[PDB]
């Protein structure tokens, strides 16, 4: 039985988990508090001491997107997130990378700060979503003909989609739609509506993060 | 002038003539109705000494799919009449299908007096049985918060809506019934899960005063006292600052409630203390209302399930089951109130309309032809066939009736379930599933909120250029647009097939708008449909509405707590 | 042939230049100016325009792994990069990303600044350095028990060995005389002999950077 090591807002906790329960795992989730981090998780990644952390024959698997792929590696039988070529997969690993840096580090600032640091992040991360939206172009998703890698690891952020709409005062969707539009059609994958919790509370979290820090 | 004793009498007389007014009913609904094209068709000019056998003989019998066309022809822009006597003032819809698309029928005044009058008659039985302070108050979940008007110009309302804005409606109403305790706004507000909200506060609002607890269906019941065990701090909280939630937004009921808001901490004490006593919620209704004689609605075949829940809150308090007819015509009151949902039976009203059985005895279907309502054998089932002012002349509604015996002159009938099921292929679909996609597929951004979609509807708008797909939401709470706006992204996303890429994205037809209304909306279309009274099936609800699909497109519009069209494209 | 778009002092160019050379695949090299960048390195390279970016059969593939993986992907009849086990190529992915991000911030951190933070990425590269050498031991590579994926990562900073030794003072053959050796047995490889330049022209350039950019 794979133990993840888990946070209940983690994005990229909820990139393992989404991952995993869209492939066809039965997993444990444990939730951690990062002032105590767990005996095993200060084994599994004693420096980072970071998540997601997938326990696999006694074999700590770390990284959100490398957990992912791990995901793939682990049951390669059933649901495939890549297509066959090479090139498609470059492609889709090259977007899982475009979600890794100047969006969430520009999300990052619209929820994280404010003032001059929150205008250059709402602009990115409009400029974000719209490079997206561009290559969303037309697809049921991404990273293959259905429920693809990169799925997996931009979906889990459209939860604080609503954090980003209220803290930046803004609505990331008469911008560029189709996005979070793509959004609520992949919650209907049992993969991330059971593995995400409720965006009130992720929103709170945000709040309480930014009342803490003025 | 409401009195329990003339009143009685006076139906007792009409149980007596039962036969004499139900002549009577037809010859004078085909006086005043001679002149309907159909009747050409049949070949009726009224009256002679030969008027009843001669109705039956020359008119046949009647679908969904005959009676759709020509009184659509009626609503959109031909404001054109039909089939009894005028134009009408109002436009329906028929749970269940016309070949899985909507049904329609029409709406009069007399239907209004046929509600005062019944719902006279029925009060003084109940309260005969369960005698009233008429200087109290009562506790009814009830609403006519929508109305809107057809492509043509003509008023397109539900029973809800036609009775409530009814000019008529408060006088006619106000000697039959406790006053609710709610004001008109918050009754008519543009956002009723908020306004259920408040009017659960409502009646909250009166408790001594309240001498009963009233919604039209018990799962309307359920729904609103298992939304008390979610929502019971929350008010307590509001209330007591004189302040309400910010949940509240539109600004009519804002200002009734402002009207009704000052500090007062002490009985938050008070609520805290109580609420926590209960187990698992049970006894709730006596709980907030200890003096309460009963529980009123229909609490028998679809609505069956939810009685016991409703016996779980209502606690030992009995459940009074409500009459039995509508607009497309009303059968029966319940002149026992006291009987047990269980036992309970309805008996036939005679002035209402025209009533004619099919018996469905020998295999199936049974081909056998009708006989008349008294003439009916005792302990068989018959489906009902309809001649009245509701437009629907010896009409089969597609419905099963037991007869347990008769009170005096007139029968007593009783039903199981809800389902009247012969389904076709409709034309507004996007079929159920994907349809149903859609609403799911959307839901789920609610469901982040801790929400989930209780129920749903769409409506095809061909007076605009270019037509639109308005789909219809009823849900748990309040929440804000951003989400409801992806949520019609959604549903567009989620009609899955091709059709609707090629014109949403050329816009030939336009931009899906999701109209988002509160709580109750398909609720009342229920109550609408068990409580239309020729029926044991009546619970299946239209999920798209073609041109002449109308209950629940009555309550659609205005009601929107919210209204999107897409920023997508 | 490949097309490369590069940059001669990148250690990133060398890691294509090494995947490449490794292989026996057989490219054209063109040199980037980043003042007037060729019209084929725009169109290749839209949203960042960073070197190098390989070109092949009409498809642009960009970043540095990701590049890397590519050619191994694209070829992978001769000498494989990855171990065939999931989880052995998750320590390489994690320790390549390693090499890119805190090797290589603190990396930016020997030749690109002066005063306490120059201290500081001195202190950070000889401990990342000590660490890389604890996932050593007594071996020649890293990927693969040939030459491998990591090694491919990490052997273009080698070229860059001298200018830290330059810039950091410091003395990374006596520390970690592992690390450097297992630099030089690289260099052994043609792979390395011929893709890593004369380390004099990038250590003059650091030192010309410097100069010139306040
Ligand atoms: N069962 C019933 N419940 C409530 N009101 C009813 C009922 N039956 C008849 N009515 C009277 O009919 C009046 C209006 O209903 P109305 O006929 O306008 O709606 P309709 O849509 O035009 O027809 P329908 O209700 O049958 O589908 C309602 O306002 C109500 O007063
Ligand atoms: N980009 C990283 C995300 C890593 C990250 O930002 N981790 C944070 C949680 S979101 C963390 O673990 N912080 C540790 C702590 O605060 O204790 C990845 O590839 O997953
Ligand atoms: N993302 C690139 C990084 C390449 C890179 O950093 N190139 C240098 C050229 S020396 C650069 O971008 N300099 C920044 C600039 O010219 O603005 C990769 O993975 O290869
Ligand atoms: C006569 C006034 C209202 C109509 C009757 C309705 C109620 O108010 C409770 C149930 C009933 C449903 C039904 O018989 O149509
Ligand atoms: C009380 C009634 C007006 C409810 C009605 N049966 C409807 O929902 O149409």
């Amino acid at each position: 039985l794979p133990i993840l090591l888990d946070y209940w807002p983690s994005m990229f906790g909820m990139r393992a988990r989404v991952a995993l329960r869209e492939k066809g795992v039965e997993f444990e989730y444990r939730e951690e508090d990062f002032s105590n981090k767990s005996p095993l998780l200060l084994q599994s990644n004693p420096i980072h001491k970071k998540i997601p952390v997938l326990v696999h024959n006694g074999k700590p698997v770390c990284e959100s997107l490398n957990v992912v792929q791990y995901v793939d590696e682990a049951w390669p039988e059933k649901n495939p997130f890549f297509p066959s070529d090479p090139y498609g997969r470059a492609q889709a690993r090259f977007w899982a990378d475009f979600v890794d840096k100047k969006f969430t580090d520009a999300q990052f600032k619209v929820w994280g700060k404010k003032g001059e640091e929150q205008e250059a992040g709402k602009k990115e991360f409009i400029e974000a979503v719209k490079i997206l939206e561009s290559e969303l172009g037309d697809k049921p998703y991404f990273g293959g003909d259905s429920f693809g890698y990169v799925d997996i690891s931009l979906i889990t952020f459209s939860s604080w989609f609503q954090a980003y709409e209220k803290f930046g005062n803004f609505s990331i969707e008469s911008e560029s739609p189709k996005l979070i539009a793509w959004a609520k059609r992949c919650m209907e994958k049992e993969s991330v509506s059971k593995s995400l919790p409720d965006s009130e509370k992720i929103v709170a979290y945000a709040a309480e993060y930014r009342k803490n820090n003025l | 002038t409401f009195d329990m004793n003339r009143v009685i009498d006076e139906f007792d007389e009409m149980t007596r003539n039962a036969h004499q007014v139900q002549k009577q009913t037809l010859k004078e609904i085909l006086l005043k109705n001679q002149s309907a094209i159909y009747l050409q068709n049949c070949g009726l000019n009224g009256n002679a000494t030969d008027p009843e056998e001669a109705f039956k003989s020359m008119v046949p019998l009647v679908t969904d799919v005959e009676l759709e066309p020509y009184i659509k022809r009626m609503v959109d822009g031909d404001t054109s009449p039909i089939l009894t006597g005028h134009p009408v003032p109002a436009i329906s819809l028929s749970s269940g299908t016309s070949q899985g698309r909507p049904k329609f029928i029409p709406f009069t005044d007399e239907l209004m007096e046929n509600t005062l009058q019944l719902f006279r008659t029925a009060f003084a039985f109940r309260n005969r049985d369960f005698p009233i302070d008429d200087n109290g108050k009562a506790l009814q979940f009830i609403f006519s918060s929508k109305q809107y008007i057809s492509t043509g110009g003509v008023p397109v309302g539900t029973a809800t809506t036609n009775v409530y804005r009814n000019p008529n409606f408060k006088a006619g109403m106000k000697s039959i019934t406790s006053p609710s305790c709610s004001p008109d706004e918050v009754i008519f507000s543009p956002d009723v899960h908020q306004a259920l909200y408040c009017h659960l506060l409502s009646g909250i609002l009166f408790r001594d005063q309240v001498q009963y607890v009233f919604a039209v269906f018990a799962h309307g019941l359920v729904h609103a006292f298992r939304t008390f065990e979610q929502v019971w701090e929350e008010i307590v909280t509001d209330i007591k600052d004189g302040v309400l939630s910010n949940r509240i937004t539109v600004p009519s009921v804002r200002t009734a409630m402002s009207k009704l808001l000052t500090p007062n901490p002490e009985l938050a004490e008070t609520i805290r203390t109580k609420c926590m006593s209960l187990s698992n919620w049970y006894g709730l209704i006596p709980a907030l209302f200890p003096n309460a004689k009963y529980v009123y609605g229909i609490m028998t075949g679809s609505m069956e399930p939810y009685v016991p829940k409703l016996r779980h809150y209502a606690g030992d308090l009995p459940l009074v089951s409500h009459d039995y007819g509508s607009s497309e015509g009303w059968i029966a009151a319940n002149v026992t109130p006291r009987l047990s949902p269980e036992e309970a039976t309805f008996a036939v009203i005679p002035n209402l309309g025209y009533f004619e059985f099919l018996p469905v005895s020998e295999t199936g279907e049974g081909e056998e032809k009708p006989v008349g309502l008294t003439q009916v054998k005792i302990g068989e089932e018959y489906e009902v066939v309809i001649t009245n002012y509701a437009g629907l002349y010896r009409y089969r509604l597609g419905d099963v009736v037991k007869v347990i015996g008769f009170y005096n002159n007139t029968p007593q009938l009783k039903f199981i379930c809800r389902r009247n099921l012969i389904l076709s292929i409709n034309i507004d679909k996007n079929t159920e599933r994907d349809l149903q996609l859609s609403v799911e597929s959307a839901a789920k951004r609610l469901s982040e909120e801790k929400i989930e979609v209780i129920d749903f509807s769409s409506y095809i708008d061909v007076s605009t250029d270019p037509g639109h797909y308005a789909i219809f939401w009823e849900i748990s709470g309040e929440t804000n647009e951003d989400v409801l706006q992806d949520c019609c992204n959604c549903l567009d996303r989620a009609f899955i097939d091709a059709g609707y890429v090629s014109s949403r994205k050329c816009k030939t037809i336009g931009a899906l708008e999701l109209r988002v209304v509160a709580k109750g909306t398909f609720r009342k279309i229920q109550e609408h449909f068990l409580g239309l009274g020729s029926s044991a099936g009546q619970f299946k609800m239209p999920r798209c509405v073609k041109p002449s699909n109308a209950k629940v497109l009555q309550i659609l519009c205005e009601n929107v707590v919210s209204s999107y069209f897409s920023t997508a494209f």
